[PDB]
């Protein structure tokens, strides 16, 4: 158990890729 | 003459005070009575291993787990509003000074967005004593001052110069001191 | 007056990382500012007298257009009153905010004060069965010494002489509290506020463009929750028996203060010398006071952080919170012994953990 | 002795102002001279020019440490008290010369020194500015034409000559009780003379002065 | 080769280096967590230090600081 | 500032030159430029990778320091506890540390074979150094880590729309209904 | 002064002063002091002199020959530095106890820079002078030079030439030495200028030490104080601790070159000067 | 407010009323540094808060598991217990 234990927090594998995702030069609003 | 006579009390009570001292260092009473310090022996085996181990281990852990998230060390908790610690940070040299500047920054940056750091970014030790040398220096200097200048109630002159009169040397840092002009564009004391 | 304005609400600058924990004092300024309106309003047609002070309070609520909508706005204001206090207060027992904030601390004590006494008051005037027996309680907690309470009274027992005084008092404290809190804020910018992260940090911003635009944020939180609660009525904020006219011979059968007085009734119900009793409140409020100067009782240089985050051993702070809702569970019981034993397991508890907040 | 000011203004003399304080003093022969000789000394002298090697803010003497932090930058230029016996009277006062705008400061600072030889002066005081006479007066006595000079005044003023074990043995046992005793006599609720030249915009009234020579505080 | 966090220092002229400790055996219980220190090897403290216990911990604080003022005031309230 | 100091004698806290709570071991140099080769010498513990939580360096420092009841905290460094007239001798051949009284009111910096001002030189407060400063001491080069994202992702670049009128048409209808139920 | 132990108070009050107190126990038959010098030698090369006249306040004071005309263009400025920082810092004491000391004790003491010499003294009754030796004596066996009070003492240098400028006589004298020995020897300036502000480190303060201030180019005097106790006190001051070693310094003479300067300002009279050497000085 | 030693100004420009929390408060930049910021309308302003919510949310829950929620679960319990004990009194009391 890595949550909330100060003896091995971090964070899943699944949560540092959600961080890594691109959006860049993008933009699907701009028709309204 | 009451004034002379508890004088003399004073005196004699001093003189005794005076005629006991020692020429050279001498280590210290215990700070605990024989009783306690007995009684704390009998229970070590238990206490030490049940409760006092495991809470003194956990302490550390959690101090350090906070202190790498964020990337300070454990004398950057220390503030400026505290006199010992600002002449601490008047004597530091310039690398020191600058590199806790931006330990600083990252820390309240880093608090602010609440993202964990890599890993990789927090392998050293938190604890290390950096600020020693100069807080020791600091205690020695502000204690001088205290034994040189701060022996007696020194008396003043009331409301006059912007400073109550019962010791302060900033002015307007008292409520009855506040709002010091009601015309003009004031002023600051740094630039007197 | 303008140039005060710019210096202290607009160029200000704050710490980056002020959360929304740190706007709940400008919240309870604006339930200040908006229970003085709604307070004055309602004195128009308010009627100071013991023969017809309640008829006096129905006939706003009957025959008044929008008459429902001020008084029901007053009552609910106060208990956000008390709970944005509370936050408030809890916050800088947290953060140890009284390190080097010791004058706002003092002054934040006597705000305190100010507005129990403010409210109390206020609960007299509408003159219902709860009103009159609370009224007598309270005098008769404060009869040490001789003559005090009928001269304080006006009268051997609560009467209309009370009743004028009593208005009179709640009108005129609200704007000692004004005062007070331009002494506070005085004591509060001369130093500057902590951060979250209890550090000295270069990282400031200005005000105008960041912070206020959270404080006003939270702002419309609140008015839509007060609304909400006042014109729909979800929880059952006071109880309904001071609905039912006074009788001087006869109390109720049940008994349960508004709740922000709770936790004060359970200790008069456990504690059994009746000046144990008032020593308690006596002493917790000068434990609350002591530690103003902290910093002098110990040679240890102090810090801020209480790593408090992911601690088994959690603090004190919390242990009092917990205690403290404890508390107001018990006053809200009847009196029987098994809520009396646990009663006193939960006082015990709110009185060590706070004695201990000097221990360092 | 008449409690009177005489005052010239002039604002064409450059920003400069020159002012001296006095009171009612005691005759050669009284026995209370040798307590006026130390008075004196207790509340002493600065120069903001030449210093010595001990900084005014941090000096042993309250007067100069509490003219020399006042707005921080220090309200005084020069400051001087002094004692003269004549054969039936004396006079008891200052000196000094400051600033056009410090010239209040500089003067009421000053009188509160005085005032206070009859409320709160304790004996680390006594001791220094014991010290500082001995040293000054020991010190002087060393040349021909100074001993000649003391021999024909003491002469004239006493009828005699003074050894200098007398005067020693007779002032070291004024403690500060009776530095209170004789300021509280002489000094405490007195009239004052006033003279003065320059920038005198600043200066205090003669009723300011008169009323600085008692504390409503005790 | 060294005890925590130190690593072997340069031999630098004009540099005077203090002793530093040498590395000692870990114990049992210590597998997988963020390492924290035991005690010297020459000490009282390493005679009763059980890594083990920090487990329990967290039922051990509060059995032993609120069980205790819970039967006295079942005994007595 | 409004701010006292604490320095005063104490019987529950003993002075520092008796009782440190700090880790006493100090590195000590004749000049402090030395300090400058260190710093390129040394090796470091951010410049070389791990993986988990369990391969953290250990602390130098014993978790088992302070003691007494109600403490939660267990762990300090500085204290202002005042020193007597004559203070305990630091141990040089421990590396203790040697600073303020300690260096006024002692022998310490005594050595035969030197000339006095040639030796107190060595002990002003700058040369001194921690042992594991220039391994663990971390100076960042930004407060931005490179696994965060920063405005690059954010910003509307080449070929966007304007959003003036989607800004000022937000806070016109924010206006709008505070006016309505003002 | 923690109370008092004496109660009794004035006991000479209301006694007029041509009337007098003394006993017959305090009367003595007078017996003169001798009064030609007396001279002595430390075993690490300090020389000591001595006279006593019966005076009650001595004098003391320490003379180091290191003046200005040994400097050069790496140093210049030096002197003044460390007659700047007379009474700092210590091995044993610091700089505010010193001065707060000195002043308690009732005593005048000072620093003063010339050409060839560098003096220190004091003065206050003589039965203090165990206490003064010491605090002369550190200057030159162990001061520290911390860095925050070089830096707290610099604006004194440029006074001591700001207040020249309404000194007239005093500025003639210095345009008289500076254009007789153009840039040499006796020509230097006795003060720091601009260029001089550089080199305010501590390593040249020590570096400048360490070739004058060894006991052989030292001499200690005292008047009005008596020679055993004198030496005995000296002696007890330089045997715990290591002095600095001696130096076989060389000293180049003097050269000469005259040469005229002009320097305008409102004063309402002509002030001229006219001078010409003495070949081979004192 | 701040040390003196960090609110003395290198400038000598009269301090105007409206700036005087400003500069009470005045740091050095130990080092110097250096900033880049975009102007908020040419920035995303919704989509940057939702892309680092799981961080973000794991961070804050997992900061406050043990010091408020444990404390919490041991209060529940006490209130559970004593919802037993009374409802236990009220029956041996005054029931036959
Ligand atoms: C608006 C105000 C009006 C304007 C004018 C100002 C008014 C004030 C006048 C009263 C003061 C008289 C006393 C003079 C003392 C002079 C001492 C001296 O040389 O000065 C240096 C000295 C400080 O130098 P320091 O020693 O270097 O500083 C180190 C620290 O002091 C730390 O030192 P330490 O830690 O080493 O400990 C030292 C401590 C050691 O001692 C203790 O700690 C003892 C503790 C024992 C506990 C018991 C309580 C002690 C306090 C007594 C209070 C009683 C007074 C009230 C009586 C009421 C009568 C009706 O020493 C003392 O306590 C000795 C002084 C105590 C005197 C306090 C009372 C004086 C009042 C006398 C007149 C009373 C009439 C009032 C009428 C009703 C209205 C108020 O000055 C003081 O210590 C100040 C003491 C006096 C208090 C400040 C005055 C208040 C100013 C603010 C006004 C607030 C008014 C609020 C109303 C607002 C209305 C809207
Ligand atoms: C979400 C929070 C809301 C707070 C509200 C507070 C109450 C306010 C009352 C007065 C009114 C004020 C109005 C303004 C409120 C503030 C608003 C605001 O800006 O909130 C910011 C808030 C948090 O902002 P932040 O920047 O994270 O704040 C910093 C943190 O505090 C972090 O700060 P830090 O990290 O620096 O820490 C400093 C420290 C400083 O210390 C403190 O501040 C401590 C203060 C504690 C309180 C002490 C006083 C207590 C006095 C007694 C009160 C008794 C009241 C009794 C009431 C009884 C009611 C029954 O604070 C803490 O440590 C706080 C952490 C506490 C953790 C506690 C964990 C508890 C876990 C519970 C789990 C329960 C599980 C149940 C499972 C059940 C299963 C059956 O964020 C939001 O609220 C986001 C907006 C969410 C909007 C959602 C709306 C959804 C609507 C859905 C409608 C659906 C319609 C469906 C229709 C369907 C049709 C078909
Ligand atoms: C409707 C409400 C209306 C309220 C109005 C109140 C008005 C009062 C004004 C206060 C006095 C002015 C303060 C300015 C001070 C300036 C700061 C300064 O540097 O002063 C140095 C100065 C110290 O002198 P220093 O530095 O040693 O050297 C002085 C110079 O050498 C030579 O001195 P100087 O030539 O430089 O002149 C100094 C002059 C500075 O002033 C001026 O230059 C301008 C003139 C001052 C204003 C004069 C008009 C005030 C009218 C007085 C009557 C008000 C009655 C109000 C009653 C309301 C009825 C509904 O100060 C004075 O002489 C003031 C003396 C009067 C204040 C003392 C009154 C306390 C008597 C308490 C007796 C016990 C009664 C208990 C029963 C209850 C009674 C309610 O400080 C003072 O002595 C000033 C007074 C300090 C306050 C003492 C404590 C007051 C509390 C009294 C007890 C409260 C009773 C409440 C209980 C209720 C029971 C039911
Ligand atoms: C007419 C009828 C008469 C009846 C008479 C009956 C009388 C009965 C009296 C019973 C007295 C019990 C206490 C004996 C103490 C002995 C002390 C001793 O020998 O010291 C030697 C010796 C003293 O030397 P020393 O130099 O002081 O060394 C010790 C260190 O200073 C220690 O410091 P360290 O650093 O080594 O250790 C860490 C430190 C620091 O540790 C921490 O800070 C950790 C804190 C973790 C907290 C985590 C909490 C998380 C959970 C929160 C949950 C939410 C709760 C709130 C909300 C709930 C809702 C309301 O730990 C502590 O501070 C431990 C505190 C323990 C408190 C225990 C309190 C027991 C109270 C019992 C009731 C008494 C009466 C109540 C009042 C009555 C009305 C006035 O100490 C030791 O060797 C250690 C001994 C420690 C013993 C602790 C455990 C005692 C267990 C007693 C069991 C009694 C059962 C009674 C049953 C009754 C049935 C009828
Ligand atoms: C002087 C007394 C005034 C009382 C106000 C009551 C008036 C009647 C009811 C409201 C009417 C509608 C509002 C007026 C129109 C808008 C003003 C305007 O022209 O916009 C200027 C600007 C509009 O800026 P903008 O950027 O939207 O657009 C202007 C730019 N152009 C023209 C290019 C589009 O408003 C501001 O910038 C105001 C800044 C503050 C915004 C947040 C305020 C929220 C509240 C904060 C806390 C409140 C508590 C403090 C109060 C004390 C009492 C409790
Ligand atoms: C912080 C400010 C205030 C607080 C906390 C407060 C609190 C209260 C409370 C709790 C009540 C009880 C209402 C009820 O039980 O229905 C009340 C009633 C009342 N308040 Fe205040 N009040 C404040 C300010 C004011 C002011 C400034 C005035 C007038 C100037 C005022 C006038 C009244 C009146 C007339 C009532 C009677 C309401 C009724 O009879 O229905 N209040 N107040
Ligand atoms: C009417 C009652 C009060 C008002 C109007 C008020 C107002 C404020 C405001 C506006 C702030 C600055 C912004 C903020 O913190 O939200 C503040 C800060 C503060 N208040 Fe209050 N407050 C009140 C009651 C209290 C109480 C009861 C206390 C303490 C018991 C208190 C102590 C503090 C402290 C310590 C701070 C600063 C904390 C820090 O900087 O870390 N206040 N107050
Ligand atoms: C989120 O972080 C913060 C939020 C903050 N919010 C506010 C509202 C202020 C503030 C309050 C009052 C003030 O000046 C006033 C005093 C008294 C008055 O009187 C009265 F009664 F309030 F109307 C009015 C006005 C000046 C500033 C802060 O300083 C503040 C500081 C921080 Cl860190
Ligand atoms: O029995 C009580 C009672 O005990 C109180 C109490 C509640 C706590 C109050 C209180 C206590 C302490 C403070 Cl600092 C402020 C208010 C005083 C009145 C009531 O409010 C009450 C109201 C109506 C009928 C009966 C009663």
């Amino acid at each position: 158990i890595r949550f909330g234990n100060p003896w091995r927090d971090d964070y899943p594998e699944w949560i540092w890729k959600s961080l890594r995702v691109s959006r860049k030069d993008k933009d699907m609003f701009a028709p309204f | 003459q009451f004034h002379r006579e508890i004088g003399k009390l004073f005196a004699s009570y001093s003189n005794k005070i005076t005629a006991n001292s020692p020429v050279q260092y001498v280590p210290s009473p215990p700070t605990k009575g024989k009783v306690r310090r007995a009684l704390s022996s009998a229970l070590m085996p238990v206490w030490f291993k049940f409760f006092r181990g495991p809470l003194d281990r956990w302490n550390l852990a959690v101090m350090a787990k906070y202190l790498r998230d964020h990337g300070l060390m454990y004398d950057d908790l220390y503030s400026d509003k505290e006199p010992v610690f600002a002449r601490a940070l008047e004597l530091l040299p310039p690398d020191i000074q600058a590199a806790r500047f931006r330990r600083l920054m990252r820390g309240t940056y880093l608090n602010h967005l609440r993202l964990y750091l890599p890993v990789h970014e927090q392998n050293y030790d938190p604890f290390i004593p950096y600020m020693a040398p100069y807080v020791e220096e600091a205690k020695f200097q502000l204690q001088e001052e205290e034994e040189l200048l701060g022996y007696h109630m020194w008396e003043g002159v009331w409301y006059s110069g912007g400073v109550t009169g019962f010791g302060d040397k900033e002015p307007g840092e008292h409520f009855l001191v506040a709002l010091p002009n009601l015309y003009g564009a004031g002023g600051s004391p740094m630039q007197a | 007056f303008m140039s005060l304005f710019r210096a202290h609400l607009v160029f200000y600058r704050c710490a980056l990382n002020l959360n929304s924990s740190y706007n709940f004092g400008f919240l309870v300024a604006m339930t200040f500012v908006l229970q003085i309106i709604t307070g004055i309003t309602l004195a128009f047609r308010y009627t100071s007298e013991a023969s017809c002070a309640f008829a006096s309070v129905q006939h706003l609520v009957r025959e008044v257009a929008a008459g429902w909508e001020f008084r029901m706005l007053h009552a609910t204001t106060a208990s956000f009153v008390f709970l944005c206090i509370l936050i408030h207060m809890t916050r800088g027992l947290y953060n140890w905010s009284y390190s080097y904030l010791t004058t706002a601390w003092m002054s934040g004590l006597v705000l305190y004060l100010l507005t129990i006494a403010t409210a109390f008051l206020g609960y007299v005037l509408p003159w219902g069965q709860m009103s009159f027996w609370g009224a007598t309680v309270i005098t008769n907690l404060l009869s040490p010494i001789p003559y005090l309470v009928p001269w304080l009274l006006g009268g051997y027992y609560v009467s209309d002489v009370t009743l004028k005084r009593f208005f009179v008092l709640h009108f005129i404290l609200p704007f000692i509290g004004c005062i007070i809190i331009v002494l506070h804020i005085f004591y509060l910018h001369l130093n500057g506020s902590s951060n979250p992260a209890g550090i000295d940090t270069a990282l400031k911003v200005a005000f105008y463009p960041h912070m206020l635009m959270t404080d006003a944020k939270c702002l419309s939180y609140l008015i839509g929750l007060i609304f909400l609660q006042a014109a729909f009525g979800l929880m059952e904020l006071s109880h309904p028996d001071n609905s039912i006219p006074v009788n001087r011979f006869v109390t109720p059968l049940h008994i349960v203060p508004e709740w922000y007085f709770l936790a004060y009734y359970a200790v008069l119900k456990v504690i059994p010398s009746k000046t144990g009793g008032l020593l308690v409140f006596m002493s917790s409020l000068i434990n609350l006071g002591l530690l103003s100067e902290i910093r002098a009782l110990n040679t240890r240089m102090l810090i801020r952080q209480q790593f408090m985050t992911r601690n088994v051993v959690s603090g004190w702070v919390i242990i009092w919170v917990y205690s403290m809702i404890f508390l107001i569970i018990i006053g809200s019981a009847i009196p029987q012994a098994t809520y009396i034993l646990y009663g006193r397991l939960a006082t015990i508890l709110y009185l060590t953990t706070g004695l201990v907040l000097c221990l360092y | 002795f008449c409690g009177s000011e005489l005052l010239h203004r002039n604002d064409d003399m450059g920003p400069t102002a020159h002012v001296a304080v006095g009171f009612e003093g005691v005759p050669w022969k009284s026995p209370d001279a040798v307590t006026f000789m130390l008075m004196q000394a207790i509340v002493g002298s600065y120069r903001k020019h030449d210093e010595g090697i001990v900084p005014g803010k941090v000096s042993a003497n309250a007067t100069v440490r509490n003219v020399c932090n006042k707005m921080t930058v220090g309200c005084a230029d020069m400051f001087s008290a002094f004692n003269t016996c004549y054969s039936d009277t004396g006079l008891f006062g200052f000196y000094a010369q400051c600033d056009e705008v410090a010239l209040e400061h500089c003067v009421m600072e000053i009188m509160f020194g005085i005032t206070s030889l009859s409320y709160a002066v304790t004996d680390e005081e006594v001791e220094r500015a014991k010290a500082q006479l001995k040293t000054q007066l020991l010190g002087h006595l060393d040349s021909t034409t100074a001993v000649a000079e003391d021999i024909g005044r003491q002469m004239l003023a006493y009828g005699r000559r003074m050894p200098l074990a007398e005067f020693l043995k007779r002032l070291e046992v004024i403690d500060a009780e009776e530095v209170k005793r004789v300021a509280w006599k002489y000094l405490h609720d007195a009239e004052v003379a006033v003279a003065g030249l320059g920038p005198l915009f600043g200066m205090p009234q003669l009723i300011n002065l008169r009323r600085a020579t008692f504390w409503l505080r005790y | 080769k060294l005890e925590g966090s130190l690593l072997p220092p340069p031999h630098i002229p004009g540099i005077r280096r203090a002793p530093r400790e040498p590395a000692s055996p870990k114990m049992a219980g210590m597998e997988g967590r963020m390492p924290v220190r035991l005690p010297p090897e020459g000490s009282r403290f390493r005679q009763y230090v059980d890594p083990r216990a920090d487990v329990y911990f967290p039922l051990t604080a509060v059995l032993v600081t609120l069980g205790p003022l819970y039967m006295f005031s079942k005994a007595f309230f | 500032s409004v701010h006292s100091h604490n320095i005063r004698p104490d019987k529950h806290e003993l002075p520092a030159s008796e009782v440190p709570l700090y880790y006493n071991r100090f590195d000590q140099a004749d000049h402090p430029s030395l300090w400058q080769l260190e710093e390129e010498q040394q090796r470091k513990h951010l410049d070389q990778e791990v993986t988990d939580v369990s391969q953290l360096v250990e602390p130098v420092s014993s978790p088992h320091q302070t003691e007494g009841w109600f403490k939660r905290l267990r762990y300090w460094h500085y204290k202002e506890t005042a020193e007597p007239t004559f203070p305990r001798t630091p141990d040089l051949s421990k590396g203790e540390l040697a600073a303020g009284a300690t260096v006024t009111r002692t022998s310490v910096w005594h050595d035969p074979n030197e000339p006095a001002i040639v030796s107190v030189s060595r002990f002003a407060p700058d040369n001194f150094r921690a042992v594991g400063f220039a391994e663990n001491v971390p100076n960042p080069e930004s407060t931005n880590s490179d696994s965060h994202p920063d405005f690059r992702e954010y910003r509307l670049g080449p070929g966007s729309v304007d959003r003036r009128p989607f800004v000022y048409f937000m806070s016109a209808s924010y206006f709008f209904i505070t006016a309505s139920m003002m | 002064y923690v109370g008092k132990e004496n109660t009794k108070g004035n006991v000479y009050e209301g006694i007029p002063l041509d009337q007098s107190i003394l006993e017959p126990a305090d009367l003595r038959d007078y017996v003169p002091p001798h009064s030609n010098i007396q001279y002595s030698k430390l075993d690490n090369g300090l020389r000591i002199a001595s006279m006593d006249r019966g005076g009650l306040t001595a004098s003391l004071g320490l003379f180091v020959h290191a003046g200005t005309r040994f400097e050069d263009v790496t140093n210049f400025g030096v002197t003044h530095m460390i007659q700047n920082l007379a009474f700092a810092s210590t091995a044993h004491l610091s700089l505010l106890r010193t001065v707060k000391t000195i002043e308690v004790l009732g005593a005048n003491a000072g620093c003063v820079v010339g050409r060839e010499h560098l003096v220190y003294s004091a003065e206050c009754l003589r039965s203090h002078m165990p206490l003064l030796v010491p605090m002369l004596t550190g200057n030159v066996l162990f001061p520290r030079f911390l860095p925050w009070e070089l830096k707290a003492c610099k604006e004194k240098l440029i006074m001591a030439r700001k207040r020249l400028e309404h000194m007239p006589d005093q500025m003639v004298s210095e345009l008289l030495h500076t254009t007789a020995w153009h840039n040499n020897t006796l020509g230097h300036k006795l003060h720091c200028t601009e260029r001089s502000l550089g080199h305010y480190n501590p390593d040249v303060i020590r570096h400048y030490m360490l070739q004058h201030f060894s006991p052989e180019n030292m001499v200690f005097v005292g008047v009005n104080v008596n020679h055993d106790e004198l030496c005995t006190w000296l002696m007890r001051a330089f045997v715990d601790y290591n002095a600095i070693p001696p130096s076989k310094r060389t000293v180049a003479s003097p050269v000469y070159t005259g040469g005229d300067v002009r320097l305008e300002t409102p004063s309402p009279h002509a002030h001229m000067a006219i001078a010409f050497e003495t070949p081979g000085g004192w | 407010g701040a040390p003196k030693f960090e609110r003395k100004m290198l400038g000598s420009y009269p301090v105007s009323p409206e700036f005087e929390m400003v500069w009470r408060d005045r740091l050095t930049a130990h080092g110097g540094y250096i900033q880049q910021t975009i102007s908020p309308y040419q920035l995303k302003f919704i989509y940057p808060f939702w892309h680092t919510f799981f961080a973000r949310c794991w961070c804050k829950c997992s900061a406050y598991a043990w010091p408020w929620v444990w404390p919490g679960l041991i209060t529940f319990g006490l209130v559970k217990k004593m919802n037993h004990d009374v409802e236990e009194d009220i029956r041996d009391h005054y029931w036959y």
